[PDB]
């Protein structure tokens, strides 16, 4: 019957964003995480908060890994989360009330082509 | 809402300005993830059609 | 050149307060699989890792006027549904900042235990809770 | 919203203390804000050349 | 800023007196159901709530002349019939008013235990009772 | 107030100060007119308002 | 709101005593007749009731001095003749009155089994009987 | 992300009550037809579906005062006639609504089994019924 054939975006030569499923996965993960981080908006900007925020984000990502969304044999190969003074923030950010969190993800991409080859079997 | 016919050979038209208004409105909602326009292909010109879609892509970039 | 002490700490569990009297059960455990084929020169077995386990976590605190949180969390259980939370336990330095952190995934309460009452019980009424969870990560940088 | 806020101030002082900000508080007996305020629309409410800031009442999904 | 003590309390059980020496067993408990499918990347199980249990409640008091109430309640058992009562246990403030209340549904007595006797037993004769029930609610406002 | 977490500082010595005395807060004229001058300072904690998240594609 | 227990009951069988240790076999059973014609769209059979059956009833009691009744009833068999009796079995309430009654028609004994003897048999000698019958009616009003 | 439990359910069978202790026998089965012709290169058979079967369904409940329904339904059998009923079995969620439903066509009772009686039988008297039927459909949406 009638099938949908192909799943690329309008930026088809983009090494990071050419597939629809990569763009959509990221939008989903980003939305879910910010909803979770809103509970910390008016908290003190210090080490106690930085630890609570980091732990929360990592737990989310572990579950995505367990469900098969992320690549990697163990969570250690699937993602990372970083936050801290001297790592992501400087003295000026503390003074202005900013908090900087860096996140990286390993995402799986699809195959598009299958090639079959035929021959006459012989000794 | 739906307009009427002028004659059996003269159908209603789609007003570009009405679709822009609807887009400006949805911009204030948080829940939607996909944007669709069921009566865009019936706009009088292709230029209006393309203009409407360029605006939708710009909204996605900003949000 | 000196080891850490064990009395200055805090617990983040989604409640209003972070002070506790006692915390215990932060353990990790793995099963063993053993094997020996009949032709081996050694008369003992070879060992390898199996499946993994976690222990339940116990928290103890004093009872205070108008704080009914242990009960309220427990009372979120509805047939197979319960509110699950991220539990963060931290050992503190002299600036009251984290040094050692224990990160616990998907916790919820198996049981809530109330205080006994005694006519000559000259002491503080202490309540306690036992938590189930799905995993522990230890951070010490 | 002024009487609701006086109520909200009392709740924060009792559960967290007077030294914590009276914000990220849910209101009781409220169906919704009468006017929707977007993210961009609040920039001039929080920061302004005159310093005469206005706090916003906003609707969050699931909260 | 201070916790509650554990020695000033009262018990309403349908008897003539409300004073007791000791009260214990005010517990709540839930079972766990565990699961793992073979294809999971984790080598441990996922957990969810099961069925619920309650503990029996023990009450202790001194023996007094002409008060035979423990026996009289116990003696209402007739094949499968028994007098069931609502049990209310309360921790009191300095005005002798309730602070923390434990509400118990449908209680009746499993057992009544009498005192031992000793020739050199220089102490008070204490009797005790153990109660079955169908549910506990905790109120602390 | 410090013990309860209202004030900043590792120890009370970093949270506040109180001063009073002749030659410190008062002069001879204040003693004559019946005045008493006490000076107090406090270290108070302020909130963060903004959280910024950054994303990337994990690579070697 | 509560179900009945299973230990307070009596049996009327024409003997001097009505107390028994054990009663079993109060069953009812019907046969099935199956059918399918070849043109049916379904590839399974239709079912209807057949003839009816009853199970034998077993009664167990302790042996007492000078009571030989199991034997005396059994010993009324003479070629094809036997004394047939109406057997009434009843589950009792707290007033010792019937609640549930099983009514059995035309009973007589197929077999009488005596006790085994053991040198270290520190227990009660129990005798038993198995009864044939022609029908069972259950009354619970 | 979690599987369903097995203890919260209801049964609609035309009786006054819908609570049961135990339900079993909700099975489906098909016969196999095998074939091999002599010239085949393989030395095993090819298989295809045959005729279909269903298992009988067993229901267990506690005995209650003045409820004689198992008997009354059974007693509607008259030579080849019987009252046939539509049986609906459902697994429930936390709102007490259906999740998984088993739909059974044309059921009637093959047998009704009563309780045994024991002098030291400290337990609930449980009655049971076995049902014949003509088909099962499983709904899980």
């Amino acid at each position: 019957g009638t099938l949908v054939w192909g799943a690329r975006t309008l930026a088809g030569n983009d090494n990071e964003w050419r597939y629809i499923s990569v763009r959509r996965f990221f939008n989903m993960a980003e939305e879910s995480i910010k909803k979770a981080t809103e509970q910390f908006v008016f908290e003190p900007n210090d080490g106690n908060t930085w630890v609570r925020v980091r732990a929360m984000i990592e737990n989310f990502l572990i579950l995505q890994w367990r469900a098969g969304a992320l690549a990697g044999a163990k969570p250690e190969h699937a993602f990372y989360v970083k936050v801290g003074l001297g790592q992501t923030m400087t003295a000026q950010d503390i003074l202005e009330g900013n908090m900087n969190v860096e996140i990286g993800l390993a995402v799986v991409r699809p195959a598009e082509f299958i090639i079959l080859k035929f021959s006459h079997k012989m000794q | 809402v739906y307009d009427d016919w002028s004659d059996s050979e003269t159908p209603p038209t789609i007003n570009f300005s009405d679709l822009e208004s609807g887009l400006a409105v949805i911009r204030k909602e948080d829940e939607p993830t996909l944007l669709l326009f069921p009566d865009a292909t019936n706009l009088p010109t292709d230029d209006e059609f393309y203009s409407l879609y360029n605006s939708a892509l710009m909204q996605c970039n900003d949000l | 050149s000196y080891p850490l002490s064990k009395f200055h700490f805090s617990v983040e569990w989604g409640g209003t307060k972070i002070g506790f009297t006692e915390v215990s059960g932060l353990d990790l455990e793995t099963e063993i699989i053993e094997y020996r084929h009949g032709a081996s020169p050694e008369y003992s077995k070879i060992k390898m890792p199996g499946m993994q386990k976690f222990s339940n976590i116990t928290l103890k605190r004093g009872t205070f006027k108008s704080d009914n949180e242990y009960f309220q969390w427990y009372n979120t259980i509805n047939l197979n549904k319960v509110e699950r939370r991220d539990l963060t336990i931290s050992l503190l330095n002299e600036e009251h900042e984290p040094v050692v952190t224990w990160k616990v995934k998907n916790a919820w309460p198996l049981k809530v235990q109330s205080t006994d009452l005694k006519g000559d019980g000259n002491e503080v009424a202490i309540e306690s809770m036992e938590l189930a969870h799905e995993g522990l990560v230890i951070q010490n940088e | 919203p002024s009487s609701s806020m006086a109520g909200a101030y009392a709740r924060v002082d009792n559960d967290r203390g007077v030294w914590k900000s009276p914000a990220n508080i849910g209101l009781n007996y409220v169906s919704k804000p009468s006017v929707t305020v977007s993210h961009e629309e609040q920039e001039s409410m929080n920061v302004h050349g005159t310093g005469k800031s206005v706090n916003a009442i906003r609707s969050f999904v699931g909260k």
